[PDB]
């Protein structure tokens, strides 16, 4: 018959997270078969960046603690899994961190790079004191989903990385009108991420995954 | 008043009123790190 092809991208950015988008007026009945399909693609596989290995020049294993700091090595590595890192033209970089004195080590203390961008700068990593300091190297990579260290000289500390920028996806279906038909609906995605990827670029990336799985059909 | 807090030990400075002898007084608490239990579990203490 006749179908109205949705060709529009209306993104309402209120903050770095929770970006509400509205694709276009869909056909009658395509609000749920296309909205639930896009939700199962975003929450499943979206490229992200995560720290896969951290090397500290003072500690051997993640269980033994270091002097001068307050958080344990396990607590320090668990704080690295909440970093929002964005890579532009590289697939695997190597960051470093070195701070002394009685200062709260945050995500902004990492050495700046041209192809590395950190969204969260107030993320507390560790708390130091006048007794000692810490110095470590960070290695991030590109991935698609959850990959533990078991499925992936003695100072190498591997971490279970989760390459998923999306956190919560919800969709509602309302009524639309283009002065052409009577029964037309629009789709509104309440996409919420960690601020790494663009919400307008996530829809074009999710539409390509669905189209590639149907081209071979 | 707590003097210094470390991940492995906590040293406090005793107040001027709660001292038995005629000196300052310093209490040092060593925290138990990762040790083995009778049921092969982990036991460790974290400062608060």
């Amino acid at each position: 018959n006749e179908f109205l092809t949705p060709r529009h991208i209306d993104v309402q950015v209120v903050s770095q997270t929770r970006a509400k988008i509205t694709l276009e007026p869909l056909e009658r009945g395509f609000g749920h078969t296309l909205g639930n399909a896009l939700r199962r693609i975003l929450l499943s596989s979206m490229p992200g960046c995560a720290v896969v290995e951290a090397e500290i020049d003072g500690v051997l294993h993640e269980y033994s603690a270091i002097e001068g700091v307050q958080e344990d090595v396990i607590e320090i590595l668990l704080n690295l899994k909440g970093l929002a890192i964005k890579l532009h033209g590289r697939d695997e970089v190597t960051l470093t961190l070195a701070k002394k004195g009685s200062g709260v080590v945050t995500a902004a203390d990492i050495q700046l790079d041209h192809d590395v961008e950190i969204i969260n700068g107030d993320h507390v990593i560790a708390n130091l004191a006048d007794n000692g300091a810490l110095n470590m190297k960070l290695k991030v990579a590109r991935g698609r989903g959850y990959e533990p260290a078991d499925a992936r000289s003695i100072g190498r500390l591997q971490l279970d990385a989760s390459f998923s920028p999306v956190r919560r996806v919800s969709y509602v279906v309302e009524n639309a009108r283009v002065e052409q038909r009577t029964n037309l609906d629009k789709l509104v995605l309440d996409l919420e991420t960690n601020g790494t990827l663009d919400p307008e670029e996530a829809i074009r990336r999710a539409a390509t995954i669905l189209q590639q799985q149907l081209a071979a059909f | 008043v707590i003097d210094s807090v470390d991940a492995s030990r906590v040293v406090v400075r005793v107040a001027d009123d709660e001292v038995e002898t005629g000196e300052a007084g310093v209490d040092i608490y060593n925290l138990t790190k990762y040790t083995r239990s009778n049921q092969n579990t982990c036991i460790n203490q974290r400062p608060l």
